[PDB]
RNA sequence: AAGAACCUUACCAAAUCUUGACAUCCUUUGACAACUCUAGAGAUAGAGCCUUCCCCUUCGGGGGACAAAGUGACAGGUGGUGCAUGGUUGUCGUCAGCUCGUGUCGUGAGAUGUUGGGUUAAGUCCCGCAACGAGCGCAACCCUUAAGCUUAGUUGCCAUCAUUAAGUUGGGCACUCUAAGUUGACUGCCGGUGACAAACCGGAGGAAGGUGGGGAUGACGUCAAAUCAUCAUGCCCCUUAUGAUUUGGGCUACACACGUGCUACAAUGGACAAUACAAAGGGCAGCGAAACCGCGAGGUCAAGCAAAUCCCAUAAAGUUGUUCUCAGUUCGGAUUGUAGUCUGCAACUCGACUACAUGAAGCUGGAAUCGCUAGUAAUCGUAGAUCAGCAUGCUACGGUGAAUACGUUC
């Protein structure tokens, strides 16, 4: 939806609505701001190798 | 003594530089000590596989950081020069002391 | 916390004669300062305007007491 | 005279020094009293001490961190069988009929990533 | 003990500052009157209560029973 | 599922797609260089660009572009990857130089042939045809085994099927076995057909 | 199920009395386990004057029964393995002196020690109520699992 | 949904707008406009003010980049459809299964290979045979742990020493630590049983012995399982609404039935004082050193750190002494009220927490039922993410730490 996405790319009332999106889909909510990535996207990067880094579940 | 901080996500960036920096200051100076390793303590991202449902399975992505630390003890003027000069990693990341 | 009263320029407009029958506000966020008892307000619970009436003991709490939204 | 040595077990780090003397545990150099919650259980660390009985008086000396107390003492009784390999070749299989230079692996389980609690998977209804 | 024989009964509880004590503050049941006066200057939460929200919030959906009963 | 062997690849034994560091801003970086692969990704309506690989060193980017139709990114000399470098500092505020390589046997990376049976399903061919001529020109050229899958609305079907004409060896478990794989859509007038190609090369 | 050993307590010098040390346990709470035994064996020495190696030993064996029941759909004597009867025997030890209902866990299980050697508590009984719902159930079988 | 005061928000009451909140074409204008003031709840209109050719042309241009109109093509939809779909994910299931080429038999569907003997973890092998071989899956080449070594000694370690509140510096890398790599664990050797073949058992070497431990990796397909709510699409429908912005509610309600998790129901404990120990991870508007006044939530000046230095950071349970002396209590910590602290235009619907006081069930849970074979269970803290402030939930690490597995009978 670019509707939100339209509207929290502008400067605001407050300070305190700038809530994190992703910058390459529309999606909310488990936005890794390290990243500035989403769920989805950061696991879709990562797989296809255009975020450095590696998956290693060798803990 | 100078320090660098040569910094990569993968080692195998990290040991051409450190065979580069080292022995260019080996062969333009004397007594640089060697490219002494961090821990390297990474970055664990958890997120759940799936996309609507199901946090019965998921997903690690770590992120991985190497530091070496390099001193050059009594620094040569033409090493200063000569380690400034060729430039060609290409992704590592080098912070001067 | 620090009592604001952010719309006090409608508090001081009608204060020094008989005060206006009722005026509304679209914020229950509004903390009461001791000088507007009496100032019948119209205050928004979502729904439309319910009044209250700023009687006499109110002073340490908010709009947001009065006028439930929850119903039952 | 002065036997370095190493040791561990369940992440707890040991460096002994064998020399000779009468015998006192001097963990953290301190004491055997204050550091150890098991004051009674002070022979579990000196088991290699007590099952090769050539001589049971000797001094350790270590200034080391790492893990908890259990884990430490048989990390510094791994260090005493280190140090009594070290010493001497012929206490080995003194040592290895009663185990003892055995590191055992079993350290805390990792935590499983659909599971609660690592091997607790949450109560299916 | 004497310090912990006084931790139910009413006015001292727990951990105040100590046939001396006989006097000091509020050591009667007033504090009762008080706070059944600042109940009764609430009856605005008293809304809530007959059920257990508080001033400062409860999210009451499945469980709010200390005010209630146990099936009701 | 199956997972891809991409994602289960790279740091193993495939290097990234990206070669820079940052630590301190680090979504001015990767946003960039998803802008950046998307202005990649008008030119692959015609020049077939299999990846992009990002090798940002200091303050310029030698971008290492891989496509398997090489004299059409470059123009007849030299004048469409000055006009396209141009663009991207436009587009990026950033500087970058284009390093292109000619590569050939095209029928051994997934991304040019996903992008051929993507481009031959949208142009309302039997997906039968293409994808065992697909694995037959894949295997003439001598390769170590062909997964083609696609899947959907097999040519204008009601019903979603998965067709996947598998042949050889594609050793998804052994994990030295560097398996090029890509899943390219076809926006078809019946709807999106997603090929998958999944090429063990030994 | 080779059903390794852990090493026996100095201070009481015997192997059950390790296992009694872990069998006492809760939430991995071994030295608050130290702390409530060694007393109860020193309210042992200085209650009863006799060395308590013997008197657990002899104590032991009017917990410990031999026959045992398994039903299946029923009832068998089947003997039991020896590590299997001291492990159900400190069990019942520690089951029944954790509901005595005193003042501390020190002269909770040590009269109830000292009451297995006089054979009474809720242990001995507990011999007897396996032997008679052994021994009511005898006729069953000899043969089932 | 790994963040619900506004925002999220789609839904709902009000204020409104129609090239619209936004993408793009064209014409006009143009280095954009920010910032204060009035109404209002703000969105929005209205004043001061030009930022007003920055790349460059003769004056006028071209146009990186903005704004108004015509509203014209276009927007836009978290609207309906997962039973049109891709992409992605669960379960069978980390179980060992599933198929194909060629040949043979069979009118044929099909079978053989894959079955029978022995075996393991395995369709892992070996024997004989109309089968011969191959492919996905199992077994690892992958990573981590588990033992040294080549190498390199800093911010880390102190042999041996000078010496302090401090390994804090002089010196060194003895040990330890750390990591690019090396050697190793491969039934490898011996014996017995073995068809002499697969293997099983015992012993030795080794730190680890029988896939060394753990993770990733999940076959062919099943459930028309979930998602038109990340995204795009195939169809349908609106586009002065189902599109947009803002204030106030909202997902944060209870007479309830149910699922997961915490707290306990106390003497193994409740409270007070000293004292021990680590891993793993993060930090620039963030981590707040010491010190300070605060009973206390916190607040003040504040070193240091773009990170083995500096900080989060006392990790907690343990040990030593004291009390309580078996109870609805010296347990609890829900609730209510007052004083409050902090973030943030703001804690009322609705955040975290401290003090004081009230102290409500709870004294061990029935029929049933769940999880677990070793560092497991149980218990106890620590750290990350989301987060302007918020956890008993998720993730990851560490301390203490047991027995059971006669068997597989149902």
């Amino acid at each position: 939806k670019t509707s939100m996405v339209a509207k929290q790319q502008k400067k605001q009332k407050y300070a305190v609505r700038e809530y994190t999106r992703c910058e390459r889909c529309g999606r909310p909510h488990s936005v890794y701001r390290k990243f500035k990535l989403c769920r989805i996207c950061f696991r879709e990067l990562a797989y296809k190798g255009q975020i450095p880094g590696v998956r290693k579940a060798s803990w | 003594k100078i320090r660098i901080r040569l910094k990569a996500y993968d080692h195998r960036v990290i040991d051409q530089s450190a065979e580069k920096i080292v022995e260019t200051a080996k062969r333009s100076g004397a007594d640089v000590s060697g490219p002494i390793p961090l821990p390297t303590e990474k970055s664990v991202y958890t997120i759940i596989r799936a996309v609507h449902m199901y946090k019965d399975s998921r997903e690690q992505f770590e992120q991985r950081t190497h530091k070496r630390l390099i001193d050059i003890v009594n620094p040569t003027p033409k090493t200063v020069d000569a380690l400034m000069g060729l430039n060609l990693p290409s992704g590592v990341d080098i912070e001067i002391k | 916390p620090f009592v604001d009263e952010h719309l006090m320029k409608k508090v001081e407009a009608q204060e020094g004669s008989e005060k206006k029958q009722v005026i509304k506000t679209w914020s229950r966020r509004s903390t009461i300062f001791p000088n507007f008892i009496g100032h019948t307000f119209a205050v928004y619970d979502g729904r439309k305007h319910v009044p209250v009436y700023v009687t006499e003991d109110m002073v340490g709490h908010k709009l947001g007491e009065f006028a439930p939204t929850r119903t039952f | 005279v002065e036997y370095r040595g190493t040791g561990r077990r369940k992440n707890s780090v040991a460096r002994v020094r064998l020399v000779p003397g009468e015998g006192n545990i001097t963990v953290n150099n301190r004491d055997v009293r204050e550091y150890l919650p098991f004051e009674s259980l002070i022979l579990d660390l000196n088991q290699p001490f007590d099952v090769t009985e050539t001589k049971g008086n000797y001094d350790v000396l270590v200034n080391v961190h790492g893990g908890g107390f259990t884990g430490q003492a048989q990390a510094i009784r791994h260090g005493i069988a280190r140090a009594l390999l070290e010493a001497d070749p012929e206490y080995r299989g003194s040592l290895k009929r009663a185990g003892l230079l055995t590191r055992d692996p079993r350290m805390k389980e990792r935590k499983k990533p659909g599971l609660k609690a690592a091997r607790r998977s949450p109560q299916f209804s | 003990r004497v310090v912990i024989s006084l931790t139910y009964i009413y006015g001292i509880g727990t951990s105040t500052a100590q046939r001396e004590v006989v006097d000091g503050y509020k050591v009667e049941g007033d504090l009762r009157r008080e706070t059944n006066l600042n109940i009764k200057r609430l009856m605005y939460r008293g809304i809530r209560h007959r059920r257990g929200l508080p001033v400062r919030g409860q999210k009451t959906k499945n469980n709010a029973r200390t005010r209630k009963g146990p099936v009701k | 599922q199956k997972i891809n062997p991409i994602g289960l690849r790279v740091g193993i034994i495939r290097d990234w797609e990206a070669k820079w560091y940052a630590e301190k801003d680090f979504a001015s970086l990767l946003h960039e260089d998803l802008k950046i692969r998307k202005f990649i990704d008008n030119e692959l309506k015609e020049a077939s660009v299999s990846h992009v690989e990002i090798e940002r060193a200091a303050n310029r980017i030698n971008i290492a572009i891989h496509t398997g139709k090489p004299g059409m990114v470059i123009g007849k000399g030299g004048s469409e990857i000055e006009k396209l470098r141009n663009k991207l500092n436009a587009l990026t505020d950033k500087k970058v130089h284009i390093n292109v390589i000619e590569i050939k046997k095209v029928d051994l990376d997934a991304r040019l042939v996903a992008e051929n049976i993507a481009r031959q399903l949208e142009n309302r061919a039997s997906f039968r045809r293409v994808q065992k001529q697909a694995i037959t020109r894949a295997m003439k050229l001598g390769a170590k085994g062909i997964k083609t899958q696609v899947s959907g609305r097999l040519g204008g079907a009601d019903i979603a099927r998965a067709e996947q004409y598998s042949e050889g060896t594609v050793p998804l478990h052994t994990l030295r076995a560097d398996i090029d794989y890509a899943h390219a859509e076809a926006d078809t007038t019946y709807g999106k057909l997603g090929v998958k190609v999944w090429i063990y090369r030994g | 199920v080779p059903k390794r050993d852990v090493l026996p307590d100095p201070i009481h010098n015997s192997k059950l009395v390790t296992k009694l040390i872990n069998k006492i346990m809760l939430d991995g709470k071994r030295g608050t386990a130290q702390r409530i035994l060694y007393s109860a064996f020193d309210l042992v020495e200085q209650r009863s004057g006799r060395d308590a190696l013997e008197v657990f030993e002899e104590a032991i064996n009017n917990i410990m029964p031999v026959l045992e029941v398994k039903a299946r759909r029923y009832q068998v004597p089947v003997e039991v393995r020896p590590e299997r009867r001291t492990t159900l025997g400190l069990r019942w030890l520690v089951n029944y002196a954790r509901l005595r209902g005193e003042k501390t866990m020190e002269d909770r299980l040590a009269n109830e020690i000292l009451d297995a050697a006089n054979n009474t508590g809720g242990a001995v009984k507990k011999r007897e109520d396996t032997h008679k719902m052994a021994e009511a159930n005898k006729a069953f079988a000899h043969y089932r699992w």
